[PDB]
RNA sequence: GAAAUUGUUGAAAGGGAAGGGCAUUUGAUCAGACA
RNA sequence: UUCAAAUGAGAACUUUGAAGACUGAAGUGGGGAAAGGUUCCACGUCAACAGCAGUUGGACGUGGGUUAGUCGAUCCUAAGA
RNA sequence: GUGAACAGCCUCUAGUUGAUAGAAUAAUGUAGAUAAGGGAAGUCGGCAAAAUAGAUCCGUAACUUCGGGAUAAGGAUUGGCUCUAAGGGUCGAUCAACUU
RNA sequence: UUGGCGGAAAGGCCUUGGGUGCUUGCUGGCGAAUUGCAAUGUCAUUUUGCGUGGGGAUAAAUCAUUUGUAUACGACUUAGAUGUACAACGGGGUAUUGUAAGCAGUAGAGUAGCCUUGUUGUUACGAUCUGCUGAGAUUAAGCCUUUGUUGUCUGAUUUGU
């Protein structure tokens, strides 16, 4: 997650006021590099459920995926790998008997993914892994798949599109220990009330004699993990191309990276979603972007949207002008150039 | 002795999430470390083979002072004072009987 | 070995958000753990000079930039001075002889 | 130089108390007849 | 409150210098009545006491110090005894 | 010095710099504060808080023991700078005050 | 040893070939005692340790330091042994305020002084105004960016089927 912004569109929606008129809303930016596969994991039914039977990796990873097997990565000898490297260096008879393990029991395919964390601006340099679920074909198309992507990239466009909804799951912005009151939201007590007032003045009656597990208490708030639905996607954004930011009715040469950069995140030089409304999570967090669990079709969903103007103005303040050209047109010449 | 201390994260070396640094008892303990390696070399013993081999702390008669407390009550103020000590080293039937002589004369 | 450089230390952002009676103690900390990071020294010891400058527009009236003069000496400690310029802007780290 | 209470060493037990009664297993320890 | 030096086995707290501050003349200044009784001053010294510390102290040990014809008491009488 | 002022605020002389410290800045507190629109709907009750505030000029009701009520209520003005007028002492001259 | 099958916790089942042991299917020949008239009369499989020799493999975690997407303390999330490395400064961008100091002016309500009484007399005092000047200052402390400058990069502890 980057940051947030603001779009003008027209509303196409009949019956509605606001129908064939320009609506302001607000956006959020998810900045997407491609990410790598690096291995594949196959599923066997259970009566206790879902129960992982082989993983297979592939033979080269970079140091992005191989920090996050260590702690003390600048001590290591950099050992992660290098004796299952060596069952590729025969034929592969190793990697191919465990791939035909997979295609002949395996019931659910997952593919080990990792994104490419160095081409942001963040100073973390170790990448994430995680498992995606691989839906349609058969399981053994699913295999073949994933073996012909290994050491490869995937990129944003080829999982989402224009006008699509989609889920978003992160983990929300912590905020340490909170009372009663911000936590749960329950009434402020009386200016006169003794001993505080940021309480919850009745935590129970006298029997039963214990506590409840639904009575509002202090502690935590924030740093949960959220599943939040049924957000439309209103660009699906390309890393090099030029005019990121523009539009069929602006027809400016700017980027989606606002002037200044993006507070506390910076620029925005690869592939990106935009969102509309607000995600869980804050700036610099890693977020997941699933697809929608059911076909929604209350209209909400399946309107097209065209974008009219993407706002690109400095969020560091009140910010006046789009580009630095207009800047220059409107104010003219300085006393530092 | 640990209730309602805080914890940190030195303490993961012994296993435990309560430690401190209790600087004033360290260098009473150091001092007497410092003698008995003293009487060791005047006795003649090998330093490099010296370890621990006993060390013991118990309590000393308390010193007493005074607290005042509120509406004209007096409560007690004492220290708890220690003696310690410390040691360094260098460092069949018949039927029975008939069973095993035939197994004898059997292999 | 032993060196001497001169330094600008930002103190605005070391003493933002810090109380007011405790602004000039601060920035004499601050300091030492300046010394600390560059010369790698444990002992750090300031010129009675340096106090004064610090200290000349009260106790919650320190300067958000200072010149100083660290020299590192004989197992070894860092001596601190000020260095006497107008004005402590545009001035980046350099070797003296 | 007793008890409450405490340190060290040794042995043993411990899934929201501990202690007790009857019986036996296991471990440790011990008197009595060798007429 | 801060920096440095001196002393010391040991210094956030003792001494000196420098800096930053406060009481702001109905004072955190300069004297007394009552009450206390050596707490005054010098040297030596840190077990206990100064609810942290201590080389410091109204602490501990040993000594020194209060000079009147004119300042008070003394004399007079008050309510009263 | 400011000002009507032994008020509050700052300084000179003189005297102190003594009250366990270091690090961090969760909840709940104690103390000090600010809030869009509404304006007592809160509460036993405007409790608490807010509003008003010095000075000059204008203006001031019922009632009344004629003394009051009264700062009733209700309005206006206030900096800095450069000037002007008036208000004195001693013997035409000469010298010296902040008041409007 | 050959081949096939079994993933629900497969760790098992089936099958090919030869070697070697036994065979009570049938007929023989030797041995047993004394544990004294019974005494479980000791024939199982659990785990671990120390010594033999036959192969096999040559790591990490924690503390300390650092980061703020985290945080009462623990915990969490990052970085650091030669580099699209990290840090401290500097430069630029983005923001906030609203035009710095200094110098100059035939700007400026007016009032004084001098000789030379000057058709802007000069010289002093004078809130303020104008020009240089959308200037100057501040800008990550939880903003963005960096072919610049100067540095930094082997301390401690513990873990084995
Ligand atoms: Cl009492
Ligand atoms: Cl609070
Ligand atoms: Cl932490
Ligand atoms: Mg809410
Ligand atoms: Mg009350
Ligand atoms: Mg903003
Ligand atoms: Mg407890
Ligand atoms: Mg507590
Ligand atoms: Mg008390
Ligand atoms: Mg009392
Ligand atoms: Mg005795
Ligand atoms: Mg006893
Ligand atoms: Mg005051
Ligand atoms: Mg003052
Ligand atoms: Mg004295
Ligand atoms: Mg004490
Ligand atoms: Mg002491
Ligand atoms: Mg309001
Ligand atoms: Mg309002
Ligand atoms: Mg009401
Ligand atoms: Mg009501
Ligand atoms: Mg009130």
């Amino acid at each position: 997650k980057a940051g947030m912004t603001t779009i003008v569109r027209d509303l196409d929606r009949p019956g509605s006021k606001f129908h064939k008129r320009e609506v302001v809303e607000a956006v959020t930016v998810v900045d997407t590099p491609p990410v790598v596969v690096v291995g594949v994991v196959g599923y066997v039914e259970t009566p206790r459920g879902l129960r992982s039977l082989t993983t297979v990796w592939a033979e080269h990873l970079s140091d992005e995926v191989k920090r996050r097997f260590y702690k003390n990565w600048y001590k290591s000898k950099k050992k992660a790998f290098t004796k299952y490297s060596a069952k590729y260096a025969q034929d592969g008879a190793g990697i191919e008997r465990e791939l035909a393990r997979i295609k002949k029991y395996a019931s659910v395919v997952r593919v080990l993914v990792h994104t490419q964390i160095r081409k942001t601006p963040l100073a973390q340099k170790k990448a994430h892994l995680a498992e995606i679920q691989l839906n349609g074909g058969s399981i053994s198309e699913k295999v073949d798949w994933a073996r012909e992507h290994f050491e490869k990239t995937v990129a944003v466009d080829s999982v989402f599109e224009q006008n699509e909804m989609i889920d978003a799951i992160a983990v929300t912005k912590g905020h340490g220990f909170e009372g009663v009151t911000h936590r749960w939201g329950t009434k402020k007590l009386p200016r006169k009330t003794h001993r505080g007032l940021r309480k919850v003045a009745c935590i129970g009656a006298w029997h039963p004699a214990h506590v409840m597990w639904s009575v509002a208490r202090a502690g935590q708030r924030g740093y949960h993990s959220r599943t939040s639905i049924n957000h439309k996607i209103y660009r699906v954004g390309k890393g090099d191309d030029e005019a990121n930011g523009a539009t069929s009715f602006d027809r400016t040469k700017k980027t989606i990276t606002p002037m200044g950069g993006f507070v506390h995140y910076g620029e925005i030089k690869n592939d990106f979603i935009m969102v509309k409304g607000c995600i869980p999570g804050n700036r610099k967090r890693i977020v997941t972007l699933r697809k929608s669990l059911y076909t929604n079709t209350s209209r909400k969903a399946l309107e097209e949207v065209s974008l009219k103007w993407i706002d690109t103005a400095s969020k560091f303040g009140k910010g006046r002008f789009q580009t630095p050209a207009e800047k220059h047109a409107f104010m003219g010449t300085l006393k530092k150039d | 002795f640990n209730s309602s201390i805080g914890r940190t994260a030195q303490g993961k070396e012994f296993g435990v999430t309560k430690a401190r640094w209790p600087a004033k008892s360290v260098k009473f303990v150091q001092g007497l470390l410092q003698n008995a390696a003293a009487n060791a070399e005047a006795k003649g013993l090998d330093a490099t083979k010296l370890y621990v081999s006993h060390i013991q702390v118990n309590q000393a008669p308390k010193q007493r002072r005074r607290t005042y407390r509120a509406h004209g009550r007096i409560n007690k103020y004492e220290s708890s004072p220690s003696h310690i000590e410390l040691v360094v080293t260098e460092k069949l039937t018949s039927r029975q009987r008939g069973r095993i002589a035939a197994q004898k004369r059997i292999a | 070995d032993v060196v001497t450089r001169e330094y600008t230390i930002n103190l605005h952002k070391r003493l933002h958000g810090v109380s007011f009676k405790k602004r000039a103690p601060r920035a004499v900390k601050e300091i030492k753990k300046f010394a600390k990071l560059h010369m790698g020294t444990d002992d750090v010891r300031l010129a009675p000079e340096l106090n004064q400058a610090i200290w000349k527009r009260g106790v919650k009236g320190v300067e958000y930039r200072l010149r100083l003069r660290i020299s590192r000496k004989r197992p070894l400690f860092s001596y601190v001075e000020p260095v006497l310029v107008a004005s402590a802007k545009g001035l980046q780290t350099v070797v003296v002889e």
